[PDB]
């Protein structure tokens, strides 16, 4: 669990950074970067939630067909 | 006694036959789609209805048949006597 | 000899009568108590057919008896 | 040890031996004892060659009576032979159609009628069959209700 | 014998006349070909015959299609099943449990309508000529039609069974469009792969001047 | 132009049939325990009642509505009249009775019933009426006035299902030798009766028969007057001898529906001065509306009377041999079925 | 003992008699408006009967032909 | 007495066999199509059969109970 | 395998009776609609049976072979 | 004698298979020979029905033993 | 033994979960990141990606255990 | 000696799936995608076999 | 057994370190290799990479712990 | 230690596998087996990969 | 030891692939070309400088942080 949590937390920083940084002349980030950081998070999380839901559904189904 | 035992045994037999037929029929026409594995209200209502209706029907038919049959078996034995 | 055989024939007659009662129930139900399944009590037109189907089935069960006793004489 | 793979071979398999059965030992109503000389008689009676010949002679007599009625001769003979020809064609046609489909239904009659009408029209004129089909089809359709 | 030979000769003459008529018909067909409408007629007749040949039979086709769409719907979870489709199919299957379902095969089509009673019923409440449904209401009691091949309604209601638009109402209007470009997964792959691209450098001089001034500021603060 | 109206009428009649059958269905899908028993029925039908065009009319317009209403409807067919009388004499117990045809078969049935030596309980059996005949006398005081030919009969047979009831009075007239004979509306004796009788014989012309029956009956002789004596009584036995063209002894027609105090017969003695001219024009109307009288006639109220005629009259459109008779009223002896709207009145 | 060999035939005749009555009744009778059996609804029954019997006969004939043919083939395989 | 219980058990067994031979045929016409293009059970069938059986027996017991009580209150 | 052949005789007669009944019922279901206007069998309904019997016995033998095959593969 | 009644049940279900597969996938009553496009159904229907029956019996015994313990 | 098999199974399930996540994110969700909520078409594409991937996974596992004794 | 096998299983599932299916219009795989899966399985297996052979071809010269 | 969680955490920190190294390498270290001389613009782009990645890392840790407790 | 080197070599093999997968064959998958133009893929991939691996371990041990 | 050898091996087998696919394009022969040997050398030096730089900056951040 904790491992899953930290792993997704590390993956998500990576993806969101790699996704929403297109200015590399400066030292500091503009608020748009914060807007991304806040949107990427919730979106990725809803995504992972739906995926886990469908996976658990399939799992109990396959466990119900023995 | 063994005669009465055989008779009540036969009675139990046809009773269970009726029970099986009734299960089969009420499930064949009060359970169209099985999507949930569990019985819901409307289907329980269909069951109550089918069962009560069928039992009443059977009582009525037994009454009428026991009214009539003696005449027919009498006709049968009479034709046999004529032969 | 014919007494014992005649007895067995009466036994078979009883069995036939039970089989016919069961088939009569099946048919007179399938034919005039159709599936609506909203009330447990019988309606009126039904309670009438249920009384007619019997007298209309037993006439056939007899006509056919005469016919088959003729052919398979 | 039953060895289901072997009892099946003795029951259903080349290893099975001949069997001597009785007709009545199986089946509800024992088929009445029948002479081995009448079954071909019935096969011939039912085969629609006989029915086609029946239609031939019936249409012959019909055309004869029609020529007898219309005059009051020679025209009667022509009407008789023509009716016989068309009837012998129609009967055998519907028989073959039925024996193919296996079912007795109005489709057979309508098809045979359209076939005869179209054949006659084409013998006279192709454009004539295109209407003889429908005409004789409606005729053989109404004949069922007259039947 | 001479009379029989004469009759045979007459039959031969009739056969010759029939052959001449057939030749005339062939010449007429050639003239029609010289003048393509006949080709269009032949094409229309071939299409009609093809439709009649591959027409939808209820006994097998409808039973199979219904009893297979039911299976497709079983696997899905109650959270993802288009309510209307499930209801339509439960209907069609609550009739078939009874005998309400009827079937008819035309030459180019085939219908499936429902009756208010089964076929074995011999009551008078069902046999009365004055309670049967009116002619004009037949189309109002038809369910599924097979035009040429398979059934053209079952599929239509079974096309989007998985999608359930009930819980998608927490959204503005411009999130409900589900046009197909959003499912064919070709562009998304490109956009995803083009996330790690060697970034260009053009302002190295001014950027480094800014970094130098920044470290000078840090030095000033250290003092 | 012409066939179209015919088709439209057929359509509307099918519509009415369908509607009434729906209502009857509503009356038939009613619950009942199995031990319970159903309300039986017995139908007497004379196929040759209107013109022979009754069997089909009944099988089409009312039989359904009897079979949907949930009642064991046994149908019988009266080949001739004596058949009906004997059958009904040997009839068993039931819960209702129904009669399809003109007042003739109805009178025959009421005779067979109340003549029943041993039953004053049959007078409790609610009978029903179905006017398959072109014209009826009761229908005016028992049903809706009229719509089409079929709406009347449909509503009438539907009133039976409705399960209403109405007490009606009859009258018994006794042949000194012959068995008694009962009737609901009344008897008539004289010229107009002969006219109404002979109209059928003059079938060659439809327009003139409605008048030429009377016309030709005049050319035999105008003074078709006949005399007889009566001893009547009030609702003490004073007699009156008199000669007329026609006499009608009938029941009331208005106060049968509402409540009142009196229970009295109604009679109508006719004068004999009318001219042939006024005779034709009035008989032509009477044959289609026997309720009215000619003019200024005498109609005194009574309860029980007796007729002494010097050496053939009709009772509710049924011919009978004439003789001196004793006539008496039985008040509210029978129970019929009325449309509920009339019951409200 | 030898009675059983015929008892079974008789009992099967009764069984099929009931099983056949049921079918002729289901297919012919369609008018429950009268306690009496109409004429159509009994000639239809007689026809159901005779057709079923003529069908069974043809069935047995063809089956026996098939069986003798297959048995001749088997015996010839030896 | 011994034979009585013996026959009672035999008969209960026979009735169980009857119910089995009815349940198989009832679930067949409700889960299995006539398609038979495949030659082995798919998922839809391997599920619908389990679900038909987890319902037919429920009905069986429910009707047994309601039926015995209805027949008792009847008399 | 001799007592096997005796048992075979017995089960053979029995199963043949059963199959006769099944075939009767099935060929009735398929080749004979419920019209019953006339007694004599129609033409098509007299050949449809000659076609049902064989199409049924071939089925029988094919199933027998396939079933023996599956059984030996226990 | 028990194995014998077992084999009898086997024969019974085999007749049942025959009739069922027949009724379900034998339609074209034109020719006297098994159509090659429906003699494969038979092969399928056979094992399909066998596996179906096995699954049913499995669930049936599972349910009955779930009850027997309680 | 049993513990080893359990660890093997749970590990091989976590791995496929991670991989299916990566994929269905590769294919359905576009990288726009302007509204912190999913659309509808993509919330469908996700379910469909999962179903298809699982079907393929079972199918390939079967067709590959096939080629475990047939390759002998 | 067995974990690597399931690793390859997962990896090749990922590869085949990611490289063929691109529609996501219907929930059920099309036959074309079944052909994809078959071909991808066969090709990846042949590739792995050749990789193993050419890798042992390194140890034959290294040992 | 909390020190076990702590060494897990430092392992995850190391994995994040390597992930971000690879990420910035792909981001602003073009695939030319024509000169091993590390360029100045890239020399500072690396600083920017690390700084921004760590800023986002801590912001996400904060916001996501807030989400979880929520 | 040496077992860690063994699992290291295992990971390196698993790595080169995908390293050459894309280089060799495109994502067409129209044919179910290798052509000849690609039958020379791996005997080249692995050879050059191992050459580079060794020549790189050389420069790595250099500083070591 | 091993607490610091894993990272070295990871760097090694990562640079292997990250440089094997930058300049090794022509596939006709079974031996490298000097354009690839010097390429790999530059890969080595550049990647090592890059990694040591990243580590230095990470430590600098961690210092300026606490
Ligand atoms: C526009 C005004 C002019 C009118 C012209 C006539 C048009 C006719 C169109 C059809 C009318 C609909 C009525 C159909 C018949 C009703 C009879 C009925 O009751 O239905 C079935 C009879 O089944 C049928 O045969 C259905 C009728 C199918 C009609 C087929 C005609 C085909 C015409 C297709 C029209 C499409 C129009 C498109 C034009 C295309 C041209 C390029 C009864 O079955 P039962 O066994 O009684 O079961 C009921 C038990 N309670």
């Amino acid at each position: 669990q904790f491992k899953e949590f930290l792993g997704t937390y590390n993956k998500l920083t990576e993806t969101c950074f790699l996704d929403c940084v297109k200015d590399f002349t400066t030292r500091e980030v503009k608020p748009e970067e914060t807007t991304c950081s806040e949107h990427c998070l919730q979106k990725y999380l809803k995504m992972t939630q739906r995926i886990s839901m469908r996976f658990q559904e399939y799992h109990i189904q396959q466990n119900e067909a023995l | 006694r063994q005669q009465q035992q055989q008779q009540q045994l036969r009675n139990l037999r046809d009773f269970l036959l009726v029970y099986n037929r009734m299960t089969e029929l009420c499930f064949q026409r009060c359970v169209p789609s099985l999507h949930h594995r569990a019985l819901d209200a409307e289907e329980e209502a269909c069951l109550h209805s089918c069962a009560g209706k069928l039992i009443h029907s059977n009582h009525r038919l037994m009454a009428a048949y026991v009214q009539l049959m003696p005449a027919l078996v009498q006709r049968r034995i009479a034709d046999y006597e004529a032969a | 000899d014919p007494l014992r055989a005649q007895q067995l024939a009466a036994e078979l007659e009883v069995e036939m009568m039970a089989d016919m009662y069961n088939r009569m129930t099946s048919a007179c139900h399938r034919k005039c108590v159709p599936p609506h399944y909203k009330e447990a009590e019988l309606s009126k037109g039904e309670s009438v057919c249920l009384d007619r189907c019997v007298s209309k089935y037993l006439d056939i069960h007899e006509r056919m008896g005469k016919k088959l006793t003729e052919l398979s004489m | 040890p039953l060895q289901y793979s072997l009892l099946l071979q003795y029951l259903v398999g080349d290893k099975r031996q001949p069997r001597l059965l009785e007709p009545g030992s199986l089946g509800g109503i024992p088929s009445p004892a029948k002479s081995e000389e009448q079954k071909m008689i019935e096969k011939a009676m039912e085969s629609c060659a006989f029915k086609a010949a029946l239609a031939c002679v019936g249409g012959f007599v019909l055309g004869g009576a029609f020529g007898v009625f219309t005059a009051g001769g020679q025209r009667g003979m022509s009407y008789a032979k023509n009716f016989a020809i068309v009837g012998a064609m129609f009967s055998c046609t519907e028989c073959l159609i039925e024996s193919y489909r296996g079912t007795s239904d109005w489709k057979n009659s309508v098809i045979s009628g359209c076939i005869t009408g179209g054949a006659i029209g084409f013998r006279a004129g192709l454009k004539a069959g295109a209407i003889g089909c429908g005409g004789f089809a409606a005729f053989s359709a109404a004949i069922d209700y007259y039947l | 014998v001479v009379a029989k030979p004469g009759v045979w000769a007459r039959l031969g003459s009739w056969a010759r006349a029939l052959l001449r008529d057939y030749a005339e018909a062939c010449r007429d067909a050639s003239a029609e070909a010289r003048a393509p409408g006949r080709a269009a007629v032949y094409v229309g007749l071939l299409g009609g015959a093809a439709a009649c040949f591959t027409l939808a039979p209820s006994e097998g086709a409808f039973e199979e299609a219904l009893l297979e769409a039911s299976g497709t719907l079983l696997l899905l979870a109650p959270a993802t099943r288009n309510r209307e489709s499930e209801a339509f199919v439960q209907r069609l299957l609550w009739l078939r449990g009874r005998g309400r379902l009827r079937y008819v095969n035309l030459g180019l089509c085939s219908l499936v309508y429902e009756a208010p009673f089964d076929a074995q019923a011999s009551l008078y409440q069902a046999r009365c000529r004055y309670l049967q449904p009116r002619w004009t209401d037949f189309p109002g009691r038809v369910l599924d039609v097979g035009f040429v091949g398979r059934w053209w309604v079952l599929g239509a209601w079974m096309r989007d069974c998985d999608i359930n638009d009930d819980e998608f109402l927490h959204l503005p209007a411009h999130l409900r469009v589900v046009g197909p470009q959003q499912l064919h997964s070709e562009t998304n792959e490109r956009l995803f792969d083009e996330k790690y691209k060697p970034v260009v450098l053009t302002d190295d001089q001014v950027d480094q001047a800014l970094w130098e001034e920044q470290v000078l500021q840090k030095e000033k603060k250290d003092r | 132009t012409w066939g179209g109206h015919w088709l439209y009428g057929k359509h509307c009649d099918n519509l009415l049939r369908r509607a009434a059958c729906q209502e009857a269905q509503v009356f038939g899908n009613q619950l009942i325990p199995p031990n319970a028993q159903v309300k039986k029925a017995t139908v007497f039908l004379n196929p040759a009642a209107c013109k022979g065009k009754a069997r089909t009319l009944f099988e089409k317009n009312a039989a359904p509505i009897l079979h949907l209403s949930g009642m064991d409807v046994t149908i019988v067919k009266t080949d001739y009249e004596g058949q009906a009388k004997k059958l009904l004499e040997l009839m068993e117990n039931t819960d209702v009775i129904i009669v399809a045809g003109g007042d003739g078969t109805l009178q025959e049935v009421v005779t067979g019933v109340l003549r029943r030596t041993d039953e004053a309980t049959f007078s409790k059996i609610p009978i029903g009426f179905i006017p398959l005949g072109e014209t009826s006398s009761l229908s005016h005081t028992l049903f809706a006035e009229s719509g089409n030919k079929v709406q009347h009969i449909t509503d009438a047979t539907l009133a039976i299902v409705k399960g209403e009831t109405v007490p009606l009075d009859v009258l018994q007239i006794k042949g000194e030798k012959e068995q008694p004979v009962f009737a609901m509306t009344g008897l008539r004796w004289g010229s107009f009766r002969d006219a109404g009788v002979k109209v059928s014989k003059y079938w060659y012309l439809g327009p003139l028969k409605i008048k030429a029956a009377h016309f030709f009956s005049t050319l035999k002789e105008w003074p078709q007057t006949h005399q007889a004596s009566i001893s009547y009584t009030g609702p003490v036995w004073k007699d009156v001898q008199l000669s007329t063209i026609e006499l009608s002894i009938t029941t009331r027609n208005n106060q049968l529906d509402p409540t009142s105090k009196e229970d009295f017969l109604n009679i109508c003695i006719e004068p004999d001065t009318i001219s042939k001219g006024d005779f034709i024009t009035i008989g032509s109307r009477k044959v289609r509306n026997p309720k009215l009288h000619v003019e200024g006639t005498e109609c005194l109220q009574a309860s029980q009377c007796t007729l002494l005629i010097p050496e053939s009259f009709s009772i509710d459109s049924e011919e009978y041999e004439a003789m001196p008779v004793e006539v008496k009223l039985l008040p509210r002896k029978l129970q019929f079925f009325c449309d509920p709207r009339k019951r409200e009145q």
